């Protein structure tokens, strides 16, 4: 890699680490269970959600769904994790060189098509075979607890496991990551992008720091960057399909509330 | 126009 290329992959590497709070540096350490013996409270059951969710009380009430369905109650904790991750991406995104000066437009197609495969791809980093982290790291929510609730909602999830899984075997640590999330970023291929020209430039630039990383820290997996280029496809589908449920329980569920900003993304998506 | 997306304009103007 040469300096200019260089100060990319730390630029982004940096943004990454620095705007979200999990990462799969910190799950791993939890998941695995090698710096401590508090592990994550466990939601199996609506027995241990009901008992979760006394402490998010203050939350809930908040937002008034102390008295929806379980399922909603879920749905709609899901949605809050989901604006946050669109907020810490929105800054991540920003801090890409050469995002910043894309026409304000283009911006936000990019975040609008974006956000849900880096936020699948990110998630993947806290979930393991049985279940996922929660809250920041301080629960585990299990696989077989979201597959129990009823249709649709526990269409949602079992999905994104599979990617996981597949993503997981990858072995990718932080450093892959924060490269393989802007590049989703910054595709020049989304839907009504005015600058596409410019923008697959700065695509190619990513995508070159990123095969070139892969390589010195992965040499022993030759083809792991084209692999990666095939997760990208698999994650748009996954979106799409993820898009589809969504529209779904919006127009057959009465309390399926969207949040607003997660609303706009959806809308003509 | 595409700033049928207020919000998210707003993340990418402000903060
Ligand atoms: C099951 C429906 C998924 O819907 N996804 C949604 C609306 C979200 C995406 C999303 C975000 C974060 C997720 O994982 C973290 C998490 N956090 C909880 C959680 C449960 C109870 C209390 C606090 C947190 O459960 C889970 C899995 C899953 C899906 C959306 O479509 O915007």
């Amino acid at each position: 890699e040469t300096a200019d290329l260089k100060s990319l992959a730390k630029r982004i590497y940096e943004a990454y680490l620095k705007n979200f709070n999990m990462n799969k540096v910190k799950a791993r350490v939890i998941l695995s269970g090698a710096a401590s013996n508090n592990p994550p409270f466990v939601i199996h059951d609506m027995e241990t959600l009901c008992m979760a969710e006394k402490t998010l009380v203050a939350k809930l009430v908040a937002n008034g769904i102390q008295n929806k369905e379980a399922e909603v109650r879920i749905f709609h904790c899901c949605q809050c994790t989901s604006v946050e991750t669109v907020t810490e991406l929105t800054e991540f995104a920003k801090a890409i060189p050469g995002f910043a000066n894309l026409d304000l437009n283009d911006q936000v197609t990019l975040l609008k098509y974006g956000v849900y495969e880096a936020i699948f791809a990110m998630l993947s980093s806290v979930m393991n075979k049985d279940g996922m982290l929660v809250a920041y790291g301080n629960g585990f929510i299990t696989r077989e607890f979201l597959k129990s609730l009823r249709k649709p909602f526990c269409d949602i999830m079992e999905p994104k496991f599979d990617f996981a899984m597949k993503f997981n075997a990858l072995e990718l640590d932080d450093s892959d990551i924060s490269l393989f999330v802007a590049a989703i970023i910054c595709c020049g291929d989304r839907p009504g992008l005015l600058n596409v020209g410019h923008i697959e430039k700065m695509q190619e630039g990513i995508v070159h720091v990123l095969r070139l990383h892969l390589q010195s820290n992965h040499p022993d997996d030759i083809f792991l960057f084209p692999k990666l280029l095939q997760k990208m496809a698999d994650l748009r589908q996954l979106v799409t399909e993820h898009a589809q449920l969504v529209q779904i329980i919006k127009k057959t569920e009465s309390d399926a509330a969207l949040h607003p900003l997660l609303q706009e993304i959806y809308r003509d998506m | 126009l595409t700033e049928r997306h207020k919000i998210l304009h707003r993340l990418l103007q402000e903060g």
